[PDB]
């Protein structure tokens, strides 16, 4: 059983210096065809700084012994996710789906915080000029520089000094990105 | 394996009508020396009593 | 240097532990409170999970993986949602078993307003 | 000056060295010309702790009820179960003893916790002083429990127990109530 099932390797994206992740052991070469990957952007790139948020890979072929893998997006995680909410701080929630300039098509969540609890007024505001941002940011971008910003955090402090004339937002961030198309 | 610990000092006591207490030995009897390790010991318990244990990975919760 | 990731599925009754790779969809070694320990109200201990993590860490080594994640859950939802005592007894026998422990996250299904919650109330 | 004393001016207990390391601290090998010390177990507890041993094995095996004002006799058995532990097993006799303490000991104890909402008691380790007086209760018992309606001694029956519980002799009682003892404390742990 364990002895018959061969070892494989994986590959990052190209555009995170096709950077190594782990290995993984399938029976078969094609077994591995579908399988995402679950890591950190603090280990595919060695930095302590980016831990809370953890990039979701999928395997597309397997070239050899390497596996190589795309980014399917990422997710901020649970526990990081309830420590940012606390109280008087209506976090304004969303929901987006956008084409960038590749035609990758990629749901986000980006999320907005405010230091105090914000009128439902400049909520709607906040939410309508985020998916605006986020809409012009998939327009004017393409796949690889807008998710580097999403995922790496220029997305969040671009919403943060493109919203902040409403409302003082207490923190922001791009909790889920999802992705759909190619 | 029969590691062993030496009570340095005696927090109170734990137990319902008494019998045991919370003590905090130093592992000094074995490959882990150098361990803190927070135990129940019944009976009359003193200071620097050298109780020899069979697992001593194991740490009594804090009371 | 071989990365893998133990699941601790931690109740107030069992604290059943699997282990995978990275990718999830293949597991290396496995084992519940009573796969080991042949009392049912005995499964659930702090005892019982460092038994568990230490007959866990020598299979890894028989594998040939030294360091594992950790994705502890409860069962969650429409049920107990916060951690079990397991939780952190296998996490620390795993690390007093020589096996090195990393990241170790809390991945309870949180549900926003699931199914109907069974409960009696008071009983 | 201290004249070099062995007990009943036979076994001097000073050329002894002591196995358990914790029980080392707390059963004593001071020189006293005679196990009749006399202690005086009510100032403080744990006045035993600077006591003969020799005295305290001697007052433990009077556990039967006709034993209760005994200790001449049961200074007798002890002399004569000493003559017999180093006659058949040649060897210093109060190391044999200490041995046997150190062996038959009960190092884990289980005591009630009603922790986790279930009525069960918990496996703790044991004090020295409540681990040493558990041997000699043990050890007590078993020469009890020989000697009583028996073809051999009393000392005999101290002698066979002490042999039993020293060179790990697996058909000691004290071996097996230690055992017991410690697999209770297993079964709770
Ligand atoms: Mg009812």
């Amino acid at each position: 059983g364990w002895k018959s099932k061969e070892w494989y390797n994986i590959e990052a994206p190209v555009y995170l210096n096709r950077a190594i992740v782990g290995n993984t052991m399938a029976g078969d070469p094609s077994l591995l065809v579908g399988r995402n990957v679950e890591t950190t952007v603090g280990e595919l790139t060695n930095d302590m700084t980016k831990n809370n948020t953890k990039v979701i890979l999928r395997i597309n072929n397997v070239v050899g012994d390497i596996a190589t893998t795309d980014l399917m997006g990422h997710e901020l995680t649970t526990d990081y996710i309830r420590s940012i909410v606390k109280r008087q701080t209506s976090r304004i929630d969303a929901n987006v789906d956008v084409k960038t300039k590749d035609g990758y098509v990629i749901r986000v969540k980006p999320t907005c915080f405010t230091i105090k609890r914000a009128r439902s007024s400049q909520m709607q505001a906040i939410r309508e000029m985020m998916v605006e941002i986020v809409k012009k940011r998939a327009a004017e971008s393409d796949f690889e520089t807008f998710m580097q910003e999403a995922i790496l955090g220029r997305l969040s402090a671009a919403i943060y000094r493109q919203a902040k004339f409403i409302y003082p937002l207490r923190r922001v961030e791009i909790r889920k990105t999802e992705v759909e198309t190619i | 394996g029969g590691f062993a610990a030496e009570v340095i000092d005696v927090i109170g006591n734990t137990g319902m009508h008494g019998e045991a207490s919370q003590i905090q030995c130093r592992v000094l009897e074995g490959r882990d020396k150098g361990r803190v390790i927070t135990r129940n010991c019944v009976g009359p318990v003193r200071i620097g009593d050298i109780l020899m244990l069979l697992e001593t990975s194991r740490e009594a919760k804090k009371l | 240097m071989k990365w893998a990731v133990a699941h601790i599925k931690s109740s107030f009754n069992n604290t059943i532990i699997t282990v995978t790779d990275i990718t999830g969809a293949e597991t290396i070694a496995k084992s519940s409170g009573g796969m080991v320990v042949k009392a049912a109200r005995d499964e659930s201990s702090p005892y019982t999970a460092m038994q568990m993590a230490g007959q866990l860490a020598d299979q890894l080594k028989d594998k040939g993986i030294n360091g594992i994640h950790i994705r502890v859950r409860a069962p969650g939802g429409n049920k107990q949602r916060s951690p079990g005592p397991g939780a952190q007894a296998a996490i620390r026998a795993f690390a007093r078993a020589g096996i090195r422990i990393g990241r170790i996250e809390d991945v309870t299904p949180v549900p926003h307003d699931g199914t109907r919650p069974k409960g009696g109330r008071r009983v | 000056m201290i004249f070099l004393y062995k007990i009943f001016g036979k076994w001097d207990p000073t050329e002894v060295e002591v196995k358990d390391l914790g029980i080392k601290r707390y059963v004593s090998l001071t020189p006293v010309i005679v196990p009749h010390s006399s202690g005086k177990h009510a100032r403080q507890q744990f006045n035993k702790s600077e006591i003969s041993i020799v005295e305290r094995l001697a007052n433990n095996l009077m556990r039967t009820e006709t034993n209760t004002g005994k200790k001449q006799v049961t200074l007798r058995a002890v002399e004569e179960a000493f003559d017999i532990v180093n006659k058949k097993t040649k060897q210093n006799p109060i190391q044999v003893l200490v041995d046997a303490i150190a062996n038959a000991g009960p190092r884990e104890e289980v005591v009630r916790l009603k922790y986790g909402g279930i009525s069960v008691p918990k496996a703790v380790d044991t004090a020295p002083q409540r681990r040493v007086d558990t041997a000699l209760r043990y050890i007590s018992m078993g020469t009890n429990a020989a000697a009583f309606k028996s073809k051999r001694s009393v000392a005999e029956c101290l002698a066979t127990e002490l042999i039993g519980a020293a060179n790990r002799d697996t058909k000691s009682f004290s071996i097996n109530r230690k055992d017991a003892k410690e697999r209770v404390a297993k079964a709770a742990r």
